Order: structure tokens, then sequence, then C-alpha cells
């Protein structure tokens, strides 16, 4: 076989001004194989009504989700991404980091 | 190797279900059912890629369905069977890569309203004439296959009890005794030609062959006259110096 | 639709045949010529494709701009007659064949010998039955069924052993009653019909 | 619009 | 002024008489218009442009019959790699199928793609002339056999070449403002700074179309690699992209740095500096 670890972006569709809707969006892409697990998290808790792009892949053959949500991001609220895949001794989260 | 089919003919009484089996070649996935009516080229009916059953056409109706269980063999099913049913049935294997499709010899339904029309073949042969001799040196036996239902029979020469073609000739197609008539049975001639001096040997032996294609063991009759079976109807001629 | 010329094409051996054929979607990407002897299957002629597929006497081209595909039989035989057929897959995988092209090769009767000789039956005379032979190819038969005389069209027969290629026609009677000079009287004879001498 | 003719390995 | 459409094929076996994942998507550039996806509980091809859905019952019926034909198609292709290569029942594998035209700023050009790959791996693919296969592995081999023997090549051909083009075509026209719009980069920079005598600087380029785009780092005008974090390009989901590059720098020699952004949708390339 071949098997590759997801490469995780997580980010706003926006730029993200405090208190104005946005779309908060997490794009693994470069894993295989194509069963992948993507959560959507707002302070460690999971968010509920999250949607995903249909499987595609580049031009190598290695595939990309975009999981994505309404939210409302705050000074406060930490928004983060957990990618779990076959590659990974335990589920990766990767936070959000606006200021980026 | 090729597609093979079963039964070859069969005539089926008005409101009966008839069930066409085909054995294909192995190796090719796909396997096409057609329809031939004389006169109009194969209709696609429905075809497979091993198990699955991809598409079937508008004109197979409720009454036709067609199983092909495991990637082999296939069988095509006719139920409630009316007059219009009555075609060649052919079944193709087909590769997915090219589109080639290796058709079997075809199975022929003839549906009627009942079986009373159906007669066998009277099977006639004529010695050549002494008139074609004296000005040519061939000499031409006839056979004469007349008053059989229906159309479908199969004539074929056998001297000295080995089939030739050489120097026949049969009619492309059987012929309506009474073209008025929709009950019309149909008759058949064919022509051995062969050399004055072959036809002049005592010793050579002429049987004219026809293969009728009828009912089967059973199909239902209690009529005076004998079953009209699937049966070979033969006639025998000898060699002639005078 | 696979559309091919309707007309049937009868001509006489030696001769060159071309059939033309057309489909509908631009979507086909597999084309094939089959062919069919009248009482039998259709057979595998020949995949079409762009390159001038070249056989012995065969010969087709695809034209995918006019959606066209052609046949051209070089050398006409006795033994090319046949339903050419064009097949086209239609929108899926399916294959659509048209209704056929019609092909009837005569043989050339370079020594017409026409005549209408009688037969008798093996079995105590059952019938009587005339046989109208050695005529060339050009000559058409019909019959006349009002007394209940059945004929036979044109049949070509072909002695391979001796290269003698000759047409043949039958006509016979049920009743007593006969006309064997009589029976091919509603058709166009040869000038130069031998009727001989009754036996 | 898909390729109306499909293929086997 | 060059286009696309291309069809993505993922098909994963399910040890255990599982029948298997199939998912379909078309795309016309960097825009998916349709789907399949076995699991989804339609079993038809679904419109995932807005511009596609006013194609009539007839298109729709259509493009669903293909696709039951290419799911089946793969279901078997599946069954015959496992054959080749002797792996075994309780293993899941993966067959990846990618075929397509491009155009060029002509509409009447050509660049035809339809290719595999068995787990990951590339397996059988068309080369550029239409008439050659490239195979991986004896098993690939097997493959290039067949389909030379079956001529698959030049029946591609007259889909790649023929309806292909012209589909690609009919969708540019119908996409209007959609698919031939070329919405251009807006650009800024960063200065977030974890060090006294460091520096970190983001080239942003943000709600961009089509996707492609080139984002070069210059030191006094001689590219740099060295230090240059850049991530793949990422769809904002809006139907635009994103896209930044990084590069750490010493303190107080910012001033010498310049981005470059190039982009389909630009006049020119867009120089830029960090700005107090």
């Amino acid at each position: 076989m071949i098997q590759r670890t997801p490469k995780i972006q997580v980010y706003s569709r926006h730029p993200a001004e405090n208190g104005k809707s946005n779309f908060l969006n997490c794009y693994v892409s470069g894993f295989h194989p194509s069963d992948i697990e993507v959560d959507l998290l707002k302070n460690g808790e999971r968010i509920e009504k999250v949607e995903h792009s249909d499987l595609s892949f580049s031009k190598d053959w290695s595939f990309y989700l975009l999981y994505y949500t309404e939210f409302t991001p705050t000074e406060k609220d930490e928004y983060a991404c957990r990618v779990n895949h076959v590659t990974l001794s335990q589920p990766k989260i990767v936070k959000w980091d606006r200021d980026m | 190797t090729g597609v093979s089919q079963d039964p070859r003919h069969k005539i089926t009484k008005r409101g009966q279900n008839v069930t066409f089996r085909c054995d294909p070649i192995s190796e090719h996935n796909r396997l096409y059912w057609y329809r031939q009516t004389l006169g109009q080229g194969p209709e696609f009916l429905t075809y497979f890629q091993n198990e699955a059953q991809l598409e079937k056409s508008r004109l197979l109706s409720d009454r036709f369905s067609a199983e092909r269980p495991k990637g082999s063999f296939s069988t095509l099913e006719i139920q409630r069977t009316e007059q219009g049913d009555s075609a060649m049935y052919l079944c193709a294997s087909s590769s997915a890569n090219s589109g080639e499709l290796f058709f079997g010899e075809g199975s022929r339904l003839t549906v009627l309203e009942d079986l009373k029309n159906v007669f066998p073949p009277e099977v006639a042969v004529f010695e050549p004439s002494e008139a074609e001799i004296s000005h040519t040196q061939k000499a031409t036996l006839v056979c004469l296959a007349t008053g059989f239902y229906p159309d479908h029979v199969e004539l074929s020469w056998w001297v000295n009890g080995k089939e030739v073609h050489s120097g026949v000739c049969t009619d492309p197609q059987p012929l309506k005794e009474q073209p008025a008539l929709n009950d019309s049975r149909y008759a058949l001639s064919s022509r051995l030609r062969v050399s004055a001096t072959f036809w002049q040997d005592p010793r050579n032996h002429f049987r004219c062959q026809v293969q009728f294609y009828g009912l089967s063991e059973n199909d239902e009759w209690t009529q005076d006259r004998a079953k009209p079976v699937t049966q070979i109807v033969s006639a025998e001629a000898w060699g002639r110096a005078d | 639709e696979v559309e091919q010329d309707p007309g049937p094409f009868n001509v006489p051996e030696g001769a060159t045949v071309a059939f033309n054929c057309t489909y509908s979607n631009s979507a086909s990407q597999s084309f094939f010529w089959y062919r069919q002897d009248c009482r039998l299957e259709p057979k595998l002629i020949m995949s079409v494709y762009s390159s001038g597929n070249e056989d012995g006497r065969f010969t087709a081209q695809l034209n995918r701009a006019s959606q066209y595909i052609s046949l051209l039989i070089r050398d006409s035989k006795l033994s090319d007659s046949a339903t050419y057929l064009c097949v086209v897959n239609i929108n899926t995988d399916k294959l659509i064949f048209g209704t056929g092209t019609r092909l009837q090769v005569f043989p050339n009767i370079q020594n017409p010998d026409p005549a209408v000789y009688q037969l008798r039956d093996s079995k105590s005379s059952d019938k009587s039955v005339c046989l109208f032979t050695d005529f060339d190819s050009q000559t058409n038969v019909s019959q006349s069924k009002d007394s209940d005389v059945y004929i036979t069209d044109k049949c070509v027969l072909d002695m391979r052993s001796m290269d003698f290629k000759s047409n043949s026609a039958v006509a016979w009677s049920n009743k007593s009653d006969f006309a064997c000079a009589n029976a091919f009287n509603n058709s166009i004879i040869p000038e130069d019909t031998f009727f001989p001498s009754p036996e | 619009y898909l390729q109306p003719r499909t293929f086997l390995l | 002024g060059s286009h696309s459409m291309r069809y993505f094929f993922t098909s994963v076996s399910r040890p255990g008489r599982g029948e298997p994942r199939f998912i379909a998507v078309g795309y016309v550039d960097d825009t998916q218009f349709v789907r399949f996806d076995s699991d989804a509980a339609s079993q038809r091809m679904e419109p995932r442009a807005p511009w596609i859905e006013q194609e009539g019952p007839e298109y729709w019926d259509g493009e669903t019959r293909k696709v039951k034909a290419h799911s089946q198609t793969h279901r078997v292709d599946l069954g015959t790699l496992r054959g080749y290569y002797n792996q075994s029942e309780a293993g899941s594998h993966t067959v990846q199928r990618m075929y397509g035209c491009d155009v060029g700023s002509d509409w009447r050009f050509l660049r035809g793609y339809h290719q595999y790959a068995y787990d990951g791996k590339d397996y059988i693919a068309l080369k550029e002339d239409l008439r050659s296969w490239t195979a991986a592995d004896m098993a690939a081999q097997t493959t290039k056999h067949k389909w030379e023997a079956a001529h698959v090549a030049e029946q591609l051909r007259a889909y790649l070449e023929g309806t292909c083009v012209e589909w690609l075509r009919r969708y540019l026209e119908n996409g209007k403002e959609t698919l031939q719009r070329t919405d251009a980069p807006k650009t800024h920079m960063t200065h977030h700074a974890v060090s006294d005598h460091e520096a970190t600087l983001r080239c942003w380029a943000l709600s961009f179309y089509p996707a492609e785009i080139t984002l070069t780092w210059q030191r006094d005008g001689e590219d740099q690699t060295q230090d240059t974090e850049l991530v793949e390009t990422r769809p904002a989901g809006d139907g635009t992209f994103q896209k930044w590059a990084a590069v750490v720098v010493p303190s107080g020699q910012e001033q010498r740095y310049t981005c470059h952004v190039q982009h389909e949708g630009l006049p020119k390339p867009l120089t830029l500096r960090w700005e107090p």
C-alpha cells in the first residue's frame, strides 16, 4: 500500500472580526487512504452542524476535503479541528489562529 | 467456444409463457439480448455486465424479464405470449473494451392462436430429365417440401450419406401456397446438379432431407392426424444409366 | 436511429458496392460492420476506426465530423451475399443495429443455354415439375397461381469442382393438368430458350 | 457529460 | 483563458461481501457541478453548481445511467486488481480514476486525460499523444495489452477530442459570470513576532479565482526558497481561494524583502512591501 498523513489547515472564510458572522474552515489534504474523521470544535466540545465537500483528489492521487460551519468568532472562545486517520497514533487537534 | 442458445425454435400457444436459455463465452463480461422480426434490424432488449443488469429498453414490456444470476448463463422469460412477440431472440456475449458482439444461432419463437395449423413437410425428389442430359450432359435433381407450417424448416442434400453444398441451390426463403390466405402453409424447392456420368452410376445414393421445427413432447394434441412434432422428413433417389 | 441505404443492392460478380451509414448522436465512440446470412445470426465483419481499415476486398472509413461510416467491397463474390449491418453505441455502453442493407451478388452466365425440362417423381409420379435453368442473370421470373401453379425465383448453383455456376427456377402444379412450356410465359424468357420435344 | 463507454482493467 | 472539464472517481473495497464506496465528482475548471455517491440516498447524479440545475430530466436520467455504469465497472475493476496482485479478501483497496479534456484561449484546443491509481500509486495512464499507454508494473502491463488489443485508446479520443470539448464549451456558456469570472486577489502583509532580534512576514492573498497563483519572495531581487513557509492554496468555501507565503527575517532587515503576486486576473504582477 501507500499511506499518507493528513495535512490540515484551519482558517476563516473572510477576515475574522469579533462578533461578526463568518465560516470556520478545516481543509484536510494529501491523505491516503480516503477514510478520515474531521470534527470542528468550540472550546474542546464538538460543533454539531458541520458540512463537507464531496471527496476529490489532486494531480497526485491524494485526497482533499473541506469541513466547514457557521460560527461567530469572539475574543474568549477557542475553535479547533480534530482530524483522525489510520496514519496517526492519536487524533490530531489543530487550533484556529486568526492573527496569522 | 461460442455463444449457445436453447431451444433453437419453440412454437407456443397465445397466452403461454416461454423461457430462452443462453450459455455465452466465459471471458466476455457483458451479455446482450436482442430481438429480430423478419425484415427489420436487431432491437436491443437489455445488456448485463457480470450479474448486474445495467440497461433495458422501452420495447421490453412487463411480460418480458431476463436474469443472469452469476456472471455466466442468462435466461430470457416471456409471459402470457401474444402473436406480436413472434421473433428471433438473439443472445450475444461482448467485450467491454471493444464493443464486439458474438451471437448465438438465436431462438425462433412463433406464437399462434392454436396449433391445428401446424403441419410437417411432404418431401419429394424428382429425377433429372433425359432432355436435360442430351443437351447439357448435366443432371439436376429437384426436391420439393410442400404444405408445412410454420415457414422455418432446414433442407439439405445427402450424396452417399455425406451432406454436400457444391452444386446445390435452395430458395433463400420458403413460398406461401395460397398468398391470399392468412393460414397459408409454405413450400420450398432445392436443386442438386451433378455430371450426367454421376447420375448414370446406379451405385450412387441421393437423399433430400428436411428438418421441420414443430411441436415438443409435452405439447397438447387430440386431433385425428399424427402429432406435428420436430421431425426429419427425407426423400430418396438412386442413379440410373437409362 | 442508425440509418443505412434502404434499397437492396442486386449486382453481378466483379462489381464494386459501397454501403453508407450515419449515426445521430456525436456521443457514439464505437463503430462496427456486421454481416448476416438470410436465415442465420449477425457476425462481425469489421471494427471501424479512422485509419483506412483495408481487409481483402473490404475497406471501411469513419467520418466523425459528418458522423458517417462507409464500406467498399472491391471484387463482388457470390459469397458476399448477405445483409450488411451498421452498429454504434448510443448514449451508454449499449450497442444499436441499423436496419441493414441487403446484398445479392448474381453470377455472370458467359454461355447462357436457357431451357425448360420436365422431371417425374421417384415414387409413381406423385406430381409433375419443370426446371428453367442455364439462363442469363438479368432474366426476371414472375408467376400466376390462379390455377394453383407455384414458382420459385432465381437461385444460383456453383459446381466448385468444375467452375460452372448456373441460375435455375422451379415451377409445379398439384392437379392432373400441367403446362410446362407455359409456366414462364408470364416472365421475360430469353429469345433462344429450349423447350425440347417431350419425353 | 460523462463518457458513454466504460472499460475494464 | 484556458479551461477544463474533469471527472474524478474514487472506488474503495469493503471486506466481507460489502458493496464498495463509489464517489464521482465533475469539475469545470475549479468549480464542482455534479456528484454521485453510493452512500447518499438519491442514487442519481446530483447538481452541485446552480447553473447546471437548468438541465432537463433528460440530461439527469442520462448522466445517472452512465454513472451507474461507471460504478459497476469499478466494482469489477477492484475484483480484477485484487486478482492481478494476488491480494486477499480481508484488505480494503482504492481505485482512483481521472479523465477529461483541456481547451485553450481558443475553446477549440485539446489536451486529453484518462489515468488510474490503485492503492495510491499510479497504475495505467493514456500518454499525451492519445494512442499510447504508460504501464507502472506487470499487473498494469496486463491492462495495457487488453486496451491495445481492444483499441480502447482510439475509442477514448472520440470523447476526449469530441463530446468532452463540446460539453465543456456548452457549460462555459451557461456558467456565464460564475465560470468565466477572474476575481482578483486582495493582498496585504503582517508583523506578528515572538523574538526581539527576529521578525515574521506573511504575504496574504484572499478572495481570488481561479485557484492557480504565484507568491514568489525575493531578497533584493533574488528569489528565496529558504525560510519561505508556503501553504497549499486553500478554498475560502464561497467560490474564491486563499494562499499566504511567510518568511522569517532578522529585526530591522524587513526594508529589503519584497513580495511578487502573479495571478491570471491581474493586469501586471503586483510588487509589495511592508508599511509602518
